[PDB]
């Protein structure tokens, strides 16, 4: 059970830790989050009370180092930092715990939600999508654009999601135009799975990461990537049976977790209608079709 | 974006462009089977690919053999159209390749875009214009070469005959679209108007009769009359 101490909380802020969130008051004696489950990536995220613009946050894995948050009054944000001195860090956390100035990661024992959302998400893959190699943790915010968005402008601050484009030479073999456009199996299985991702676990990890960035930060490019990776599978006639079963589970937990009031901006009508009702896999996503029909029948 | 009434003169500028009409690619007769079910029998079709500035028509004849043993033919017909237009562009010298291809039907956009990925600088555009190119098969000489084809064939025409010697490509296109609109609205009447006077013939190397400038004005008047009448009937107005 790992800990992310906070130096202080000088500005009023809503703090997220994975799917949970807490309001902290200006100069409230808040000194961090304890009992963070080992074995998963986590995201700690912020929305300032005075500027509900720029949700931002940090993907991290407590197995990779000792991380803490400290407010920077110059850049005006809560920054994640690594403490390289083990004994200083242990002594900081022990003191804050003894004074009970930390919130406890509020996981219910029965509750597999976070595992279910991050099953395939690895820090090493996050750090290749979010390039800042001097840190072990990854900063994301509402405004960061994707490599794909940038092609259609500061490359250092980009989300390097795998570019998916259904009307690209990558997606379409010369001489198989109609075949490859109407059945994306070539593109899914040869180009993306065998060629780029190497396996379905890496593909799902990027899909899950894109969703979480869309949900937690309202990152529009992330939402585009999540939908494109769903659509590429649903538009393929030939998908491994384990992949379809796993996709159905992944999407079910994503749709279950999405705030009801954000379905309007986070769910693409065309993609979901095509995926559940027209696509090759219209009948392969039973759990997802059932939760979508009971939670968001308007969209459909 | 879309080609409309606003940007109509763009058709007659010096940027090579082609219209592509796929209406006549997949043609069938619907008939009863012995068992009283319904079946289709394909007939020869054609891609209508037209340079509106020069009148150069690339009539790719679609022989019924291309449909043999294929499924979802109305879908295939769009992709076959896109394949053949892509093949035509690749066959043209670079300086003859179009900068834009305008499709008369929006369903041709994705098929043509995917076939033309190798040509990212050729713009594929829809049009808001309701162009009467479906009536191409009412031009006797084009109908004849399509129906007689025993194999896939490309036939080259100038759909304006020698009109550009006397009129601009704006006026030539306006005459063509009026003639085709007439032929589309009442084929029998339109053909009657075009041939009624036996002294005005079609040259062996032409599609339309050899009208004088004055005879064209009469003809064009008679076509406008035909179109307005028909319209009053269609709508009772």
């Amino acid at each position: 059970m790992n800990t992310v101490p906070f130096t202080s909380a000088p500005i009023e802020v809503t703090i997220g830790i994975d799917q949970y969130s807490f309001n902290v008051k200006e100069n409230q004696p808040f000194h961090g989050i304890k009992d963070i489950p080992i074995g998963h990536v986590h995201v700690i995220h912020f929305q300032h009370a005075d500027n509900s613009s720029m949700r931002y946050g940090y993907w991290f894995d407590c197995r990779m180092g000792n991380f803490y948050i400290q407010y920077d009054p110059k850049d005006g944000l809560y920054k994640m930092m690594e403490e390289r001195d083990g004994a200083k860090f242990e002594n900081i956390v022990h003191n804050f715990k003894e004074r009970q100035m930390m919130v406890s990661y509020p996981k219910i024992d029965e509750d597999d939600t976070w595992y279910n959302l991050t099953e395939f998400v690895q820090m090493d893959k996050i750090r290749k999508i979010v390039r800042k190699d001097e840190n072990q943790f990854s900063y994301v915010d509402s405004s960061m654009t994707t490599v794909q968005e940038n092609e259609l402008s500061d490359p250092a601050h980009s989300l390097n999601y795998t570019v998916i484009n259904f009307k690209s030479r990558e997606a379409i073999r010369p001489g198989h135009e109609m075949e490859d456009f109407l059945d994306k199996s070539y593109y899914l299985n040869t180009v993306m799975l065998q060629g780029i991702f190497k396996n379905s676990s890496n593909y799902f990890g990027e899909l899950q990461f894109a969703f979480l960035n869309a949900m937690f930060f309202g990152n529009y490019g992330s939402s585009l990537q999540w939908h494109a990776m769903i659509e590429l599978i649903c538009s393929s006639a030939t998908v491994p049976k384990h992949m379809l079963d796993k996709l159905d589970e992944i999407l079910y937990y994503q749709i279950k977790t999405l705030p009801e009031q954000y379905s309007d901006i986070l769910l693409n009508e065309r993609v979901w209608n095509i995926c559940l009702y027209s696509s090759f896999q219209k009948n392969s996503l039973h759990n997802t079709e059932k939760i979508m029909e009971n939670k968001y029948p308007e969209l459909l | 974006g879309a080609m409309n009434s606003s940007n109509y003169a763009e058709l007659f500028n010096n940027d090579i462009k082609l219209f592509v009409d796929d209406t006549n690619v997949y043609r069938v007769t619907v008939h009863k089977t012995f068992e009283g079910n319904v079946a289709t029998k394909a007939i020869n079709g054609c891609i209508f690919t037209l340079n509106p500035k020069t009148g150069h028509l690339f009539l790719k004849i679609i022989h019924t053999s291309v449909w043999a043993g294929q499924k979802r033919l109305s879908q295939l017909a769009k992709w076959k159209t896109a394949e053949e237009v892509s093949a035509l562009v690749r066959s043209l010298p670079k300086e003859e390749q179009p900068k834009q291809i305008i499709v008369t039907r929006k369903a041709m956009l994705d098929p043509l875009e995917v076939h033309m990925l190798d040509f990212p600088n050729i713009a594929i555009r829809p049009t808001e214009l309701r162009l009467p190119f479906s009536a191409a098969m009412s031009i006797d000489k084009l109908s004849d070469v399509v129906m007689k084809a025993t194999e896939p064939q490309m036939v080259l025409f100038n759909i304006y005959d020698d009109w550009l010697d006397r009129i601009s490509s704006y006026t030539a296109f306006s005459r063509l679209t009026l003639l085709l609109r007439a032929l589309k609205t009442n084929e029998e009447s339109a053909k009657m108007i075009l041939l009624s006077d036996p002294t005005i013939t079609i040259k062996s190397y032409h599609l339309w009769p050899s009208f004088t400038d004055e005879q064209w004005i009469t003809i064009e008047s008679q076509m406008r009359d035909l179109i307005l009448t028909e319209y009053g009937r269609k709508y009772n107005v």
